[PDB]
């Protein structure tokens, strides 16, 4: 079997932080990665008015706060807020000292290098972890499914990326990255709700629109027939309750919002949809391995959790591919947490202990050790 | 400049290693482009003064 | 859950459940079926055992298919039949990890003590790969489903091997194993991956440690820094000279000059009188008895422009091909003539004038005072 | 009395002009631009498609398509738009009274060759046409007749050895790695410094960055160590929105895909091994002057230090008795057009012209027999 | 009591099995594959070197190298990997228990024989060993003691005259084109239809196209005329990514390189008149049965129609006062192994083995005096 370990797995995505212990079946702490600061005048002295609120307590007080995401499209922008989120997840959620636990971190492909050196520098100097490693999210998503061969479309809140892997070997020249995910879908839904007269402008209103998107949107199998169905009748309209008690109704906006994933020209991007991104990722792989990559389409990330996205994905890839090939799409119900599950697998593997970046290697080599050890 | 210096040493070693014995103090004279003595120029068939100058 | 193992089960839909994973082996096609309630580690073990059955038992002459509920191919439904309702699956506890821990007994056969000796190495798997000593013969007994592996060392005696085979055949009737039990004989470096699952971290000798390195199939120059020795200059003066130009060059020749976009013949009183800013073609016939032959020279002046030298090359190639391809060509520039080309004029010097023809100015007038070197 | 036209249709640029001239009159990129936004102001001058420099001047609101991808022609309607633009708008001449010389890369699919005939006599109605190999025109433009040509443009990179004015078909080698692939690789490696370029307009900007600020390192590892140890190799570029970017080692990593194709994931060897194996498949006696006459052509051979690197790599591979001369004229971007311009203007050339009469008694198969 | 092993080491296809069988137990290609990308999913069975048919399975992510080129072993460590894969993984036997019969190419250098002996006795520790020749085992499998053998595999083509059961070294002639060069020529002449095959991974695809869809035309010119006129011989193939290619006149043009080496620029002679040049080098008295026994062996003799074309081409230029017959058994791609399996299983072969102690007090030099 595999040997026991005391490592920590911390999937620090653009929208959510999923932290827990290696070897467990589920992450212990899942909370949104926001930092809230008050924008009003405090007149009542006392009762512990903090200067900044982090995590779930920023969600509970989001009316009187402005909320900032330090991670924007995968790239950490505000390092102080990222250090604040890391201190909150080490000390207030897992309730552990980082000095005796190795830490596994996750990252999108094709980020800038300086993100990796600064993650190395704040993990080794501030928290004084004994070991560290950063891993590609799609590799962990393929670890969670139990397969070796497959192409992984991982779509989170900031980054949608396709990574193909044959046996254990990845193909870096075929990796595709598109900055089209749940942030852009939430902003597009915020735009198209103005057609019915509902105006959402602030950050807490953006969180409300994100909740509407999670609870009501779905992917249509064919767009134009569904537009004709929504125009002809009123059976597709559904209601939602705002937290002040107002009730809104939405119709075609249920399926116009995730269609931006398949038609990015709705927000002005000339790039192709995720089906063509997957197909052109398969075509840059050489001719011997297309057959296995067709039958092992793996979807992961929270943006892949719309109902009906697998059937539409099946129809579009079946249209693009030649007719003799069999196309199978793997959409497990636990695909929201599959990056963390693959991190929990990889940190507990017995082969992996000879690949931790230790403290003395960092001390002799600077923060540039991460590009020679990791990936 | 390292082309110049190690070419000076190579020219010297070419002088001592010739099979017919010649004078070891055969002088090495450095010639610049555009400033050539007539002793250098007279070995060339059809010198043009304005060849390199555009 | 932790100690995941494979067990052979009879081929029917009733043997299936929803909480484990299954491998259906049909020769050239291997189907991997994953249950809905199956966990991460037995999926990884199912993948590892399936790739082991492909790449080791069949040497890569197989294809591994991965399937789940509702996506069964026609091969599985043809072999197993129509699909009933699956009888769910128990949650993966720690008691069957202890059951998987007690499945195999590793025994030793050795004449190192000077006598016969069958002794128990271990009864608790995962075993150690270093326990398989290379000078002895070992026996693994996974005989509940009918498998006994006889692992032979490279430096084991022949009587140890025959004793190991005899002891493995004796294990059939003593412990009352069923009558399909296969005794698989395995040498070093040729192990079945059903034998490999009972060992903690089996290491093939050419495995990759870490991320690994690419081979790249193509390399750039990495020449060592040697100092150059100048004595090779004046020594070793090799020279090839000419190969077929043995004649002294009286011959019968025709000289053309290129003006604009066409060649004209020059005046026959003026052979060795060229212009420095023009381009010329010289066809030469061998009167020599070495199978005759023809030479086309393409002379290019230093002051000649790009259009003239390009037209000289094109007309040289055209004149070569319209004589049947028999002559051979020789591009020559001013100052770099061979000795045979200078001998074409018969003791005459090569006169090079200044100026020449052009597309816009024509023939230039000669100067009043002319100096010749 | 009629002046012939020479039109070198490359993968990235079109070089068109009149025969007998020294420089091509029209040089413009072979792109077709189409609008992708919503036109709200009526009247004005909105067209359905923009061709050439007009598409470059308005590329912020256009999607840009190349008709030619890796040498072969994919879209023929767009290529007809390119030919109509270079006849009627650039050269401003009627093409029904001028014979037209066209160029073509070798080891091309045959179906292009009659199809290039199939437009030229049917739509434009040229009196005559001819198809020539680009490499022999590059060798003729240098004044040479025997030698090896490394022609590397925007789509393909091919080594052609030519002896006595005829290419040897058993030694021509093709490598699908050229300037568009280097542009895409530079778009890939500029994400390491945090710069994102995904738009086709941004692809044009990165192509401009590659033209201005790239060079071939003489040795790769020492140059990487030099770039790591200091910041003397860094250069700044100004984007058209005023943003200033800084590039360091990426100046020389992008030409190194020419010599190490494994950067973009190709098993095939570099251009110097391609030249060496192209020379090695020739006869033993003619290898002496193939090493000594090694000309270079195309726009992708315009980096600083490419000739010194090529001589270093060929010299390490060749025997030491051989003499190596890499020949890099300064006019090598337009050497195909110069060779075609001289070859079309000759008085002895007006019987190799494929005229209308033998075409319409022979069909679209005359180009396979008269153009060798 | 123990059983001998027969291992025919081809240049592109190695055959192995037990003596006394009517077929080889294992046929797998002699390749060594090495990975060209980085294995990022660690702990999932990545190896530094994939050997044999397994390397054929995952051939996309590997670079492939042949340890034997032109019938002669050149890379020796990869040949040890081939032999280790053959004994331990493929046949699943211990080499310490089984004697081993090996086959060698005709006119093998002596040092390769000694080195084969040295790695056979030191590294794997066999108890007995013997070396034989390809063509004489082919002739023994045909049931003859006198005849010409045209053994054409993947590396070389050999014409070996055998008289009274022994070869004639003065007339053994080697012609260096085989199915590797036919595969490379087919990659050359599929470019005009627009299909490109450049790396070593899809060379195997072109080899499969050559094996499934090729034939030798009895007359070439009328076959080309009917291919040009009609479309009754154009057939489709399904590439393993799903695209379908179609092939026409290239189906029969690709075997014709054997009869005309000028198609690949080779100045040597075709396969029919090199047998004539070999048989003219023999003595005048023995040509009667040597013409009558035309044994074809090897995998590139398995085209349909090659026997009738060979009959026609020998009958054209041999004199008319004698009869020519070409024999082609259906098992001629395994015939060397069949002759080795007959040879190892005889009752007079146990004294012809080279035992371990004879190598111990003789060194690696007894292989010359016994394998003769
Ligand atoms: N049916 C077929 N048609 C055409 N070619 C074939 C056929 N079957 C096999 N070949 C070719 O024959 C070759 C293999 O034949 P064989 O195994 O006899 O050769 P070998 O022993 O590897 O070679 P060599 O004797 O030159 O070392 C390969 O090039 C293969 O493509
Ligand atoms: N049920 C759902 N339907 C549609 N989208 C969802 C659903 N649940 C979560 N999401 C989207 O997934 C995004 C984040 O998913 P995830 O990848 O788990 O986080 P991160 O991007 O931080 O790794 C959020 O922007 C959210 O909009
Ligand atoms: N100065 C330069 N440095 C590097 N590359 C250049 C330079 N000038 C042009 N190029 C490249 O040359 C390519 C076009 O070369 P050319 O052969 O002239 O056109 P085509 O390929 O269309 O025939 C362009 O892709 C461009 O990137
Ligand atoms: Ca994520
Ligand atoms: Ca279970
Ligand atoms: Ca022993
Ligand atoms: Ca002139
Ligand atoms: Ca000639
Ligand atoms: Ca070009
Ligand atoms: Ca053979």
């Amino acid at each position: 079997d595999e040997d026991e370990t005391t490592a920590l797995v911390c999937d620090n995505g653009s929208g959510l932080v999923k932290a827990g212990f290696a070897g467990d079946d589920a992450p212990r702490a899942v909370f949104p990665s926001i930092v809230g600061r008050p924008r009003h005048q405090g007149v009542m002295v006392g009762m512990g008015q903090k200067d900044s609120y982090v995590g779930d307590e920023a969600q509970s007080k989001r009316g009187i706060l402005t909320l900032k995401y330090p991670i924007e499209h995968g790239i950490i922008t505000n390092w102080d807020d990222m250090e604040k989120i890391w201190h909150h997840t080490f000390y207030n959620e897992l309730r552990v000292a980082p000095e005796e636990h190795p830490t596994l971190l996750t990252e999108a492909p094709l980020n800038p290098k300086a993100n990796r050196e600064k993650m190395t520098q704040i993990m080794f100097e501030t928290f004084n972890v004994p070991a560290m490693y950063v891993a590609i999210q799609a590799v962990l998503s393929l670890y969670a499914s139990g397969r070796t061969t497959g192409i992984v479309l991982d779509s989170g809140d900031g980054v949608t990326h396709n990574v193909p892997i044959y046996e254990g070997y990845a193909l870096p020249h075929a990796i595709m990255r598109l900055d089209l995910a749940g942030r852009d879908l939430t902003d597009y839904l915020m735009k198209i709700l103005t057609e019915r007269g509902y105006s959402f402008v602030t950050t807490a209103e953006r969180e409300i629109v994100r909740d509407i998107k999670e609870k009501l949107c779905y992917v249509a199998l064919d767009f134009e027939n569904e537009m004709a169905t929504a125009a002809s009748s009123s059976s597709l309209e559904k209601s939602y309750e705002l937290p002040d008690g107002q009730v809104i109704t939405i119709g075609n906006e249920r399926f116009r919002c995730p269609e931006t994933l398949f038609q990015p020209s709705f927000i002005g991007m000339e790039s192709a949809g995720i089906h063509e991104t997957t197909y052109n990722s398969i075509m840059k792989c050489d001719i011997d391995i297309r057959k296995d990559l067709y039958a092992n389409n793996v979807m992961s990330g929270g943006t892949t959790m719309y109902p009906g996205i697998a059937d539409r994905m099946q129809k579009e890839i079946t249209a693009l591919a030649p007719s003799t090939m069999k196309i199978k799409i793997i959409a497990p119900p636990e695909r929201k947490y599959s990056v963390w599950i693959g991190g929990s697998i990889l940190a507990s593997l017995s082969t992996f202990q000879q690949m931790w970046i230790t403290k003395q290697e960092y001390d002799e080599a600077g923060p540039s050790i991460v590009h020679r050890k990791c990936f | 400049e390292e082309e110049k210096t190690e070419a000076l040493t190579s020219a010297k070693r070419y002088i001592e290693t010739d099979p017919a014995n010649r004078d070891r103090r055969t002088p090495i004279t450095v010639v610049k482009q555009g400033f050539e003595p007539p002793s250098f120029v007279g070995w060339f068939l059809g010198w043009d003064d304005d060849y390199w100058s555009v | 859950r932790r100690v995941v193992r494979a067990t052979e089960v009879p081929v029917s839909w009733e043997s299936f459940n929803n909480g484990d994973c299954f491998i259906l082996d049909l020769g050239n096609n291997i189907h991997q079926w994953c249950g809905s309630n199956s966990n991460r580690y037995e999926r990884l073990k199912a993948t590892q055992v399936s790739k082991g059955i492909r790449d080791n038992e069949r040497s890569g002459r197989a294809r591994v298919h991965v399937s789940e509920e509702g996506t069964e191919p026609e091969a599985m439904l043809q072999v197993l039949g129509p699909k009933p309702a699956l009888p769910a699956g128990t949650e993966d506890t720690a008691k069957e990890d202890a059951a998987n821990r007690k499945l195999a007994k590793l025994y030793k056969v050795s004449n190192g003590a000077g006598t016969m000796s069958v002794s128990l190495v271990a009864d608790e798997n995962p075993f150690a790969q270093g326990a398989l000593k290379s000078e002895d013969c070992f026996i693994l007994d996974h005989g509940k489903d009918g498998k006994i592996f006889v692992w032979k060392g490279k430096q084991a005696n022949t009587e140890e091997r025959k004793a190991a085979l005899k002891t493995a055949s004796d294990f059939i009737t003593k412990m009352d194993y069923p009558k399909q039990t296969q005794v698989s004989v395995l040498p070093e470096g040729g192990e079945t991956p059903l034998f490999k699952q009972f060992f903690k971290n089996w290491r093939d000798p050419d495995q990759t440690d870490g991320l690994g390195l690419s081979y790249l199939s193509s390399h750039i120059a990495n020449v060592e820094r040697v100092p150059f020795d100048a004595a090779t200059l004046h020594t070793s003066t090799a020279m090839a000279a000419q190969h077929g130009m043995d004649d002294d060059g009286t011959g019968q020749k025709q000289i053309w000059r290129i003006e604009g976009s066409n060649k004209v013949p020059v005046d026959p009183a003026t052979y060795g009188q060229f212009y420095g800013g023009d381009s010329y073609i010289i066809l030469y016939n061998y009167r020599h008895g070495g199978r005759q032959g023809q030479i086309i020279y393409n002379w290019q002046g230093a002051q000649s422009t790009q259009d003239e030298v390009a037209a000289s090359a094109i007309l040289t190639a055209q004149l070569d091909e319209e004589l049947g391809g028999t002559p051979v060509q020789s591009r020559v520039v001013q100052g770099k003539e061979p000795a045979h080309l200078m001998s074409l004029f018969g003791g005459k010097p090569m006169i090079i004038y200044k100026g020449g023809t052009s597309r816009e100015g024509g023939q230039t007038a000669p100067a009043s005072t002319r100096l010749f070197q």
